[PDB]
RNA sequence: CGUGAGGGAAAGGUGAAAAGAACCCCGGGAGGGGAGUGAAAUAGAGCCUGAAACCGUGGGCUUACAAGCAGUCACGGCCCCGAGGGGUUGUGGCGUGCCUAUUGAAGCAUGAGCCGGCGACUCACGGUCGUGGGCGAGCUUAAGCCGUUGAGGCGGAGGC
RNA sequence: GUGGAGCCUGGGAGUGAGGGCGCGAGCGAUAACGUCCGCGUCCGAGCGCGGGAACAACCGAGACCGCCAGCUAAGGCCCCC
RNA sequence: GGAUGACCCCAGGCGGUAGGGGAGCGUUCCCGAUGCCGAUGAAGGCCGACCCGCGAGGGCGGCUGGAGGUAAGGGAAGUGC
């Protein structure tokens, strides 16, 4: 049995959030919570949100035990980018891409 | 039918006395042994030749005026970094390298060729420390 | 590219922009540009020789005659406009609808009765044509339509 | 009527990209680089199946040469002896004999020394 | 016992029970054919000069086939020259029945 | 200067090889001897406000 | 966009029916997990199909003494599907991208970031050969007219 | 002398920047990877194959496809090979 | 050879740029079609180490997809990047 949650269209660049997701892949739920709590990255706030939503899904929807939960899989996908005009010198306009992220956490149960 | 491909074989250790032998004419034979081309099952893409031990490498011999006129050369990569060393001085300072250099130049370039060179063990003086391998003496 | 809605303005200078040279945006190299050698309204008709047409007519009828698929009739007993009436007549005439039939007759009431049958094509004699003959597996003509046919291949 | 590209070019591109599976980077991902890589690949295969025939003959000759020198003659004199003896066993089988059947190869060497 | 036979312009070491692909022969499947012998070996050694007078190998033809397709591809740079050929080499498959030495 | 510019697009391989030094190191955490909560060493505990065995701030 | 004359886009599709997801759960929300609807929900509205470049996660093989237009030929190792084949590639052999332009280019000469889609030898009338048929000292109609409503016929003025 | 020989009529072209080499000359300086003709040749179009360390035109030789068969060419046979 | 493209046997040719000629493949549309294939699943997509074809291609099978497609034989072009 697995439990998952997805935060779709989070306004943060995938490369940035992935660094944080890599921190908790394969960790126990409790170890991931401690890591996310003291990770000095904006992405810690968003990953934590998805992590807890998956845990809640595990306990409340899928009959899993909070004390058995671990991050079985986690990945960030890229959503539609918001394209913005960045004015430069000599009348030139650049395009900034404010990228966006689909954050998936999947929890399983570590038996014993 | 496909051509016979040998399974891994135990290599043969051999011992050669270099005293009095002609530098380059001895080296061609050693490279043959290193390639294992004396063997009926020679295969070019595996290291399957002999391990070769050489003693009295400092007593190697040479014709003409090569002792004074043969120049080994090393390039350090810096301005003015071309070092020229004559045979004479090399024999007086690192004699085993004279034969080692001759044989290396006669081995193929590449990863296998460098591996084959490691199977060559060259010693100045009559002794070598490979008694445990019990090398078979060759007259070449 | 002349008939397309855009201005004939040169979209940017010839040289020194770093882009490929272009003229107006109606050129066929642009998305939304004019089309090169596209179709234009066109008359596909042509005057095939009259003697070829008339000879084709005769051959097409000959082909059915040689197969035994040409049948002439004096009259359509009691078919007066109703499809059911022609169906009865057809059955007695051996036209059970297993073969497509080209029905040539100047009798309007016969044409109106047969024409809705999927397996019948109906023509007045002055409209006998070889495509319609070859389309169908059988030829069925009035003696009157037959004489019009004979007058035309003469 | 109009005949737009439709499916035709996608399908041609996939045939080429499929033939290029295994190639490095864009050489298996880009239709253009895959096609360029396949041009070279086809010439190489042609050139190398010609070349394979020589590669193996070279290997046979080298093995035959070492087998001969265990019996005190070299390859060239061995081959000449076989020609005078009228023996036509080819180099592929001679090299097999030299490895798999040393008593037969020793005999063949005998015939060759004796044919001169 | 083994024999070196010659068929299809090529030479093969054969033993009874060996299945072998050779160049296509004009022989009905199921038939048996006799292959000429250049050399016998194993128990006794017979050397042909070039072919052994009495000897022969009996083989049953199992069938004919076409080898896996080989792509023959030609390309010349800067000259718009490209050629694609599919080649399948015919073959006969032989079961070696006996060495009649 | 004269506007140096990349000569070739960087390959996926070379881009990702440059990034072989980018993985974060996890935050170092020790247990608080008072409330057992995980927290960075040498900081006042944010869960109970203790440090060096005594209460330092309201939590 | 341009002072203005003027220029001038992009952007279609849930499902048969909104039955457009009550209610509960994590979340400030967004989003999601259940429940429920539906023949189908990677048909859930950022909605038919959903290619490719491009970006991830998981797995197999492989790689830190190695010289490379990246392949190809050979052999061996490992993995997979069951005298065979698929994947991978250690070593050995060989090996100067594509296109264009040129006497001559891997060329340090041109063009191309990559992918998808648009993108260039046509049509009318006349001509000249060739060719498939019709007729033959003849051959042929044009505009029209009648018919048909995807029916053909008439029409000899005229042209060769 | 039966050859992808030749001749006649007609349809379709492309080419009208050549280049190296050998021989014969002119120009040049008994210079040029020079230049301009002549006879021949190869590359062009054979940047396909062997040899020449590598290399369009030097030597060998005109690649329909396949073979883990055999003979040779130039060039080679101490080791790289 | 046999009479004719029925297939066989023998022999020979088959490097190629500009370019000439020949034979084919596929795309859109029309006749064939008031037909026929189709929810027991059209077109399109994704696989395949299978079959046919020199090749361009064509089959067949598994998955996706969910409503169209269209034969032998011919016709016409906005026809292949
Ligand atoms: N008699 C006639 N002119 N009939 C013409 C046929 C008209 C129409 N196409 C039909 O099938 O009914
Ligand atoms: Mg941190
Ligand atoms: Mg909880
Ligand atoms: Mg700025
Ligand atoms: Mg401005
Ligand atoms: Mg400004
Ligand atoms: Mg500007
Ligand atoms: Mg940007
Ligand atoms: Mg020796
Ligand atoms: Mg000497
Ligand atoms: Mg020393
Ligand atoms: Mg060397
Ligand atoms: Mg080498
Ligand atoms: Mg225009
Ligand atoms: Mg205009
Ligand atoms: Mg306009
Ligand atoms: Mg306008
Ligand atoms: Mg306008
Ligand atoms: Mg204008
Ligand atoms: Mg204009
Ligand atoms: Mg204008
Ligand atoms: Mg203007
Ligand atoms: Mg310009
Ligand atoms: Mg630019
Ligand atoms: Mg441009
Ligand atoms: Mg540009
Ligand atoms: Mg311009
Ligand atoms: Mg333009
Ligand atoms: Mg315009
Ligand atoms: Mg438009
Ligand atoms: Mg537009
Ligand atoms: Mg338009
Ligand atoms: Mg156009
Ligand atoms: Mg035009
Ligand atoms: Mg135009
Ligand atoms: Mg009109
Ligand atoms: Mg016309
Ligand atoms: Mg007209
Ligand atoms: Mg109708
Ligand atoms: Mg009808
Ligand atoms: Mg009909
Ligand atoms: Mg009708
Ligand atoms: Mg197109
Ligand atoms: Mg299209
Ligand atoms: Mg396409
Ligand atoms: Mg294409
Ligand atoms: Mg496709
Ligand atoms: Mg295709
Ligand atoms: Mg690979
Ligand atoms: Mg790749
Ligand atoms: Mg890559
Ligand atoms: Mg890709
Ligand atoms: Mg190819
Ligand atoms: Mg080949
Ligand atoms: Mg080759
Ligand atoms: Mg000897
Ligand atoms: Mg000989
Ligand atoms: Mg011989
Ligand atoms: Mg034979
Ligand atoms: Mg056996
Ligand atoms: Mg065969
Ligand atoms: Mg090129
Ligand atoms: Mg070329
Ligand atoms: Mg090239
Ligand atoms: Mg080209
Ligand atoms: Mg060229
Ligand atoms: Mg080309
Ligand atoms: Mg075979
Ligand atoms: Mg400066
Ligand atoms: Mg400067
Ligand atoms: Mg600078
Ligand atoms: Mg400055
Ligand atoms: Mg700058
Ligand atoms: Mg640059
Ligand atoms: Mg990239
Ligand atoms: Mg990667
Ligand atoms: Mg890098
Ligand atoms: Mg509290
Ligand atoms: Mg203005
Ligand atoms: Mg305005
Ligand atoms: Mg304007
Ligand atoms: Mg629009
Ligand atoms: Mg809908
Ligand atoms: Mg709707
Ligand atoms: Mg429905
Ligand atoms: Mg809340
Ligand atoms: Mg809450
Ligand atoms: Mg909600
Ligand atoms: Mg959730
Ligand atoms: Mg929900
Ligand atoms: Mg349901
Ligand atoms: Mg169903
Ligand atoms: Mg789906
Ligand atoms: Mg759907
Ligand atoms: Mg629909
Ligand atoms: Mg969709
Ligand atoms: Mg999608
Ligand atoms: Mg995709
Ligand atoms: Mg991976
Ligand atoms: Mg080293
Ligand atoms: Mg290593
Ligand atoms: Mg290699
Ligand atoms: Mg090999
Ligand atoms: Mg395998
Ligand atoms: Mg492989
Ligand atoms: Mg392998
Ligand atoms: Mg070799
Ligand atoms: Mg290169
Ligand atoms: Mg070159
Ligand atoms: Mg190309
Ligand atoms: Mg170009
Ligand atoms: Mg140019
Ligand atoms: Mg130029
Ligand atoms: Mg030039
Ligand atoms: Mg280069
Ligand atoms: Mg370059
Ligand atoms: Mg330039
Ligand atoms: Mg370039
Ligand atoms: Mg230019
Ligand atoms: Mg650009
Ligand atoms: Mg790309
Ligand atoms: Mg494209
Ligand atoms: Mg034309
Ligand atoms: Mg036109
Ligand atoms: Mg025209
Ligand atoms: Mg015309
Ligand atoms: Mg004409
Ligand atoms: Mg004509
Ligand atoms: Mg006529
Ligand atoms: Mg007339
Ligand atoms: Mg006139
Ligand atoms: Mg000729
Ligand atoms: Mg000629
Ligand atoms: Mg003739
Ligand atoms: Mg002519
Ligand atoms: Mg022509
Ligand atoms: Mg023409
Ligand atoms: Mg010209
Ligand atoms: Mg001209
Ligand atoms: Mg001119
Ligand atoms: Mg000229
Ligand atoms: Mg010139
Ligand atoms: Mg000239
Ligand atoms: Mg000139
Ligand atoms: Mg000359
Ligand atoms: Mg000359
Ligand atoms: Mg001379
Ligand atoms: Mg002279
Ligand atoms: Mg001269
Ligand atoms: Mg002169
Ligand atoms: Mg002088
Ligand atoms: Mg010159
Ligand atoms: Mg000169
Ligand atoms: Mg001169
Ligand atoms: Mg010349
Ligand atoms: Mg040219
Ligand atoms: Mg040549
Ligand atoms: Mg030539
Ligand atoms: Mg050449
Ligand atoms: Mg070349
Ligand atoms: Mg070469
Ligand atoms: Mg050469
Ligand atoms: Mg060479
Ligand atoms: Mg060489
Ligand atoms: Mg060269
Ligand atoms: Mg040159
Ligand atoms: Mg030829
Ligand atoms: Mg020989
Ligand atoms: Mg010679
Ligand atoms: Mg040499
Ligand atoms: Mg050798
Ligand atoms: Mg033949
Ligand atoms: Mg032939
Ligand atoms: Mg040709
Ligand atoms: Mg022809
Ligand atoms: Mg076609
Ligand atoms: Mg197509
Ligand atoms: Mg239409
Ligand atoms: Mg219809
Ligand atoms: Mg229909
Ligand atoms: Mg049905
Ligand atoms: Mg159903
Ligand atoms: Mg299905
Ligand atoms: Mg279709
Ligand atoms: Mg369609
Ligand atoms: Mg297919
Ligand atoms: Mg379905
Ligand atoms: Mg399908
Ligand atoms: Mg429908
Ligand atoms: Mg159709
Ligand atoms: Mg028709
Ligand atoms: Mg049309
Ligand atoms: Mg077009
Ligand atoms: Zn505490």
């Amino acid at each position: 049995m697995e439990a998952k949650a997805i935060a779709r269209y989070v306004r943060i660049s995938p490369r940035k959030v992935r660094l944080v997701v890599d921190l908790i892949r394969g960790k126990s739920l409790e170890e991931a919570r401690n890591i996310l709590r003291y990770t000095n990255k904006r992405g810690a706030y968003f990953v934590a949100k998805v992590l807890e939503s998956a845990a809640a899904n595990a306990v409340n929807n899928h009959d899993m035990l909070e004390d058995r939960l671990y991050v079985k899989a986690a990945y960030v996908d890229e959503g539609p980018a918001l394209k913005r005009v960045l004015p430069r010198a000599r009348g030139r306009a650049d395009i900034i891409k404010k990228r966006t992220s689909h954050i998936t956490v999947i929890l399983g149960e570590k038996h014993g | 039918m496909k051509t016979y491909v040998p399974k891994q074989v135990e290599p043969r250790w051999v011992l050669i006395d270099a005293e009095g032998k002609t530098l380059g004419r001895l080296a061609t034979k050693i490279a043959t042994l290193l390639r294992g081309k004396h063997r009926p099952d020679w295969t070019p893409n595996v290291a399957m030749g002999d391990f070769v031990v050489v003693v009295n490498a400092d007593k190697i011999r040479v014709t003409g005026k090569k002792l004074e006129q043969k120049i080994y050369t090393r390039y350090s990569g810096y301005p003015g970094g071309l070092k020229k060393i004559p045979l004479e001085k090399m024999l007086a300072t690192h004699p085993e390298r004279v034969l080692e250099h001759a044989v290396k130049g006669m081995l193929p370039k590449g990863p296998l060729g460098r591996r084959l060179f490691k199977r060559l063990k060259v010693y100045a003086g009559p002794d070598h420390p490979h008694q445990a391998q019990r090398p078979e003496k060759l007259e070449v | 590219r002349g008939e397309v809605a855009y201005s004939g303005r040169k979209i940017w200078p010839q040289k020194h922009t770093g882009r490929a040279r272009h003229g107006d945006i109606g050129a066929p190299i642009f998305v939304g540009g004019g089309v090169v050698f596209g179709p234009k309204p066109r008359d596909y008709s042509y005057t095939l020789p009259k003697k070829v047409r008339k000879k084709g007519l005769a051959m097409a009828v000959a082909d059915r005659a040689r197969e035994g698929k040409l049948l002439l009739v004096e009259a359509f007993a009691g078919v007066n406009g109703k499809t059911k009436e022609f169906l009865a007549w057809a059955k007695e005439a051996g036209l059970d609808g297993s073969e497509s039939v080209l029905l040539v007759t100047g009798n309007e009431l016969v044409r109106r009765a047969a024409r809705n049958l999927p397996w019948v094509v109906t023509l007045a004699p002055e409209g006998l044509n070889v495509y319609d003959i070859v389309r169908t597996e059988r030829l069925v003509m009035d003696l009157d339509a037959w004489e019009v046919f004979q007058n035309r291949i003469g | 009527p109009r005949a737009k590209t439709g499916v035709v070019r996608r399908r041609k591109h996939k045939k080429i990209l499929k033939l290029a599976k295994g190639y490095w980077g864009l050489r298996s991902k880009s239709f253009r680089k895959a096609r360029e890589t396949l041009f070279a690949a086809g010439n190489y295969a042609y050139a190398h199946r010609k070349r394979r025939k020589r590669d193996f003959r070279r290997l046979w000759i080298v093995r035959i040469n070492a087998a001969c020198r265990q019996h005190g003659l070299n390859y060239s004199t061995f081959i000449h002896g076989l020609k005078k003896a009228g023996i036509e066993v080819d180099r592929k089988n001679l090299a097999d004999l030299a490895v798999r059947e040393p008593q037969v190869f020793a005999e063949l060497v005998e015939r060759a020394k004796a044919a001169q | 016992m083994f024999a070196i036979v010659k068929t299809g312009g090529k030479q093969y070491r054969v033993e009874p029970g060996l299945k072998l692909r050779v160049e296509k022969l004009d022989a009905e499947p199921g038939a048996t054919v006799e292959l000429p012998v250049l050399l016998l070996g194993g128990e006794k050694t017979v050397v042909g000069t070039p072919v052994v007078e009495g000897a022969s190998v009996v083989a049953e033809v199992l069938g004919h086939g076409r080898g896996k397709k080989i792509l023959v591809s030609k390309f010349k740079a800067k000259v718009q020259y490209r050629r694609k050929k599919g080649h399948r080499q015919p073959y006969t498959e032989l079961l070696i029945k006996e060495i009649r030495g | 200067a004269k506007h140096p510019v990349p000569k070739k697009k960087t390959s996926k391989a070379r881009r990702d090889a440059r990034r072989s030094h980018h993985a974060l190191t996890p935050p170092t955490l020790v247990p608080c001897p008072e409330c057992k909560a995980m927290k960075p060493p040498h900081t006042v505990c944010p869960e109970c406000g203790y440090y060096a065995g005594r209460k330092v701030l309201e939590v």
